[PDB]
């Protein structure tokens, strides 16, 4: 939670893409500020969403600058801190931070390199490979 | 208002209505234009439909505070399609609801009509737990005795005993040309459906009243003897026990042939009816024993 | 269908001979009008030979059953409304103006006997349950017939 994004500023300075800009600014600020817009038509409000490069760049950037933007609250989490050596416990420790999710709601919550931490299993083979699997 | 509307363009509102429920919140307007419709529908005949958007209503209550006083006035609207056809106990809460609108007024006519409707649907009311505890909280007010038909009223519900059916309709049947206030009767004998109707009820009612006190003073009872009780024809007392033996309020076993008919005793073979009879019985002396003892210790204790 | 006509004839299964019918309907839905009318006659019928009337009304309530309300699903209302009435004068009046819905019935012999003899002891239950000790010639004055019969009919209750 102390994770300090400046801009503002650098928000208007990222310029492309603006109507990329356009479809997040909406999924992840109008489900807070109208939640009732969503309960008349029926939708559910997207609980997830991907941002993927680098075709180009502005990936964290951009989504960095909403989290100052939007203001709330926002919590970034490194994925050098699911290993956690022995005792990959740290899959739980998601379980702690979807506990303090539901208590300090609404949040932003980042997950960058997600490749490493979200691979296929495809070979298997050595022993860390399952853990994360976990 | 154009073609005054019919079936179809009161319907052609109905799919449009809760459209903009869910779309924006509006207090007063919205509310106004949401009962326009129902009171086309009357005017429709179709009243499964009337009561489907008369209970969408219900969920925007409580409307108060806001209006205040128009709002109130929409109930008499509601009344008018809960006591048409098969409730007369829906009225009944909400009478008092309608009663709230002459609590601002500043108005006598109205309000002194109010008691007397409000007051006279406990006889088509079925008796119920939920009657008993009603009555009380209307009777003893300042403003209810102001009626003298209402003291006639109570005197049958207060502790029963009997009364003659005749002499009932020798109050009663003035009220239709007594008045000041004949809106009561004009919602009764209005309609001569509806006045027969609620004529045989207050039958059913007063023969039903008079049932409840002989289940707790039989015993026994010469089915003959019931007859000249009730000023009815033996076979009428039989359709009156068969409707109350199949409500099951009140269990009995009436001899047509030996003319012998009895409302209960309970049979209770054994066990618990010499067990609670008995034993409470002489618990009573056993309890009470304790209590006058303090009686005396302090009497002897004032003046010694 | 066919599946429900066999055990209704065969009698042994009231249970499964109601699933068969409305699954039955399920297929017919949607793209034949004049086979699903028709289908509501049957399960609604067994349903009767099971003698539950009261979830008879609770099915034609549905939204589904709306758009198929017509002139038949009154003369299934009606039987159940008769059933839980326990009433076989309004049955026979009725009977008059629905026969013609009637006559679609396979088996009219079968349904109608079985409700007889039901009925018998649903209009005995009402005039047996107000006193123990009873006469049989004016209690045969309710239903309205001979006292022969009727004694059969309460010694068979016995047994
Ligand atoms: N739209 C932009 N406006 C201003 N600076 C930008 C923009 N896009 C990228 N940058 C520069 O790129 C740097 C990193 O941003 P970004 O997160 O896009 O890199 P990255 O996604 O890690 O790149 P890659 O995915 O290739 O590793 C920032 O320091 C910033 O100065």
């Amino acid at each position: 939670m102390s994770h300090e994004d400046p801009g503002n500023v650098s928000y208007s300075e990222i310029g492309g893409l603006s109507e990329q800009i356009r479809e997040l600014r909406e999924v992840i600020e109008l489900p807070l500020t109208n939640p009732e817009l969503f309960q008349r038509v029926g939708i559910i409000p997207p609980k997830g969403c991907l941002l993927y490069g680098p075709p180009g760049t502005g990936k964290t950037l951009l989504a960095r600058a909403v989290a100052s933007q939007l203001d709330c609250n926002f919590l970034k989490v490194v994925s050098s801190s699911i290993v956690d050596k022995y005792i990959g416990e740290s899959a739980r420790l998601i379980r702690e931070m979807f506990n303090y999710a539901r208590d300090h709601q609404p949040c932003i919550i980042f997950m960058d390199e997600i490749d490493a931490i979200g691979g296929r299993r495809f070979s298997e083979g050595t022993s860390a490979d399952r853990e994360i699997q976990r | 208002k154009e073609q005054n509307g019919d079936v179809k363009e009161a319907a052609s509102i109905l799919q449009e209505l809760q459209v903009e429920t869910y779309g924006s919140m509006e207090k007063k307007e919205r509310v106004e234009f949401i009962l326009e419709q129902m009171r086309l529908c009357l005017a429709v005949k179709d009243y499964i439909r009337t009561q489907i958007i008369s209970k969408k209503i219900n969920t925007k209550f409580f409307q108060e505070e806001n209006t205040e006083k128009l709002k109130l006035k929409y109930y008499n609207l509601m009344i008018q399609l809960d006591q048409h056809e098969g409730s007369y106990l829906s009225i009944c809460k909400h009478y008092r609801a309608i009663y709230d609108t002459p609590c601002i007024q500043a108005e006598s006519e109205k309000w002194q009509q109010a008691l007397k409707s409000v007051v006279l649907y406990v006889i088509l009311a079925p008796f119920d737990n939920e009657q008993s505890d009603l009555v009380h909280r209307i009777s003893g007010d300042k403003k209810l005795e102001e009626i003298p038909k209402y003291k006639d009223l109570l005197k049958l519900f207060t502790t029963m005993e009997l009364m003659r059916w005749s002499t009932l309709v020798e109050d009663y049947g003035m009220e239709l040309r007594k008045g000041s206030l004949e809106s009561p009767a004009t919602d009764v004998f209005g309609s001569t459906e509806e006045g027969e109707k609620r004529w045989k009820d207050l039958k059913n009612r007063v023969v039903e009243h008079n049932i409840r006190i002989m289940a707790k003073y039989y015993t026994r009872i010469t089915m003959k003897r019931m007859a000249q009780l009730l000023d009815l024809s033996v076979d009428e007392s039989e359709a009156f026990l068969s409707n109350l033996v199949v409500n099951k309020t009140i269990f009995a076993k009436v001899d047509r042939l030996a003319g012998i008919i009895n409302f209960q005793r309970p049979k209770d073979p054994n066990n618990l009816l010499n067990d609670w009879s008995q034993k409470l019985n002489s618990l009573m002396s056993l309890v009470n024993k304790t209590t006058h003892l303090i009686a005396k210790e302090e009497m002897i204790h004032n003046l010694q | 269908m066919q599946s429900g006509i066999i055990h209704a004839a065969e009698e042994k299964d009231w249970k499964t001979a109601y699933s068969y019918f409305y699954e039955a309907f399920e297929g017919y839905d949607s793209i034949d009008s004049p086979k699903a009318i028709t289908s509501l006659k049957y399960m609604l019928l067994c349903k009767i030979m099971l003698n539950t009337p009261e979830d008879v009304q609770a099915l034609v309530s549905g939204k589904l059953a709306l758009r198929y309300a017509g002139r038949q699903t009154e003369a299934l209302k009606c039987v159940a409304q008769a059933s839980k009435n326990r009433s076989l004068a309004d049955f026979e009046k009725a009977l008059t103006d629905y026969r013609a819905e009637l006559r679609d019935d396979p088996i009219i012999s079968t349904h109608l006997a079985k409700l007889y003899d039901n009925l018998l002891e649903q209009n005995l239950i009402r005039v047996i349950e107000p006193f123990s000790r009873v006469q049989i010639e004016h209690i045969s004055s309710l239903i309205k017939l001979s006292k022969a019969d009727v004694e059969r009919k309460l010694s068979q209750m016995i047994l």
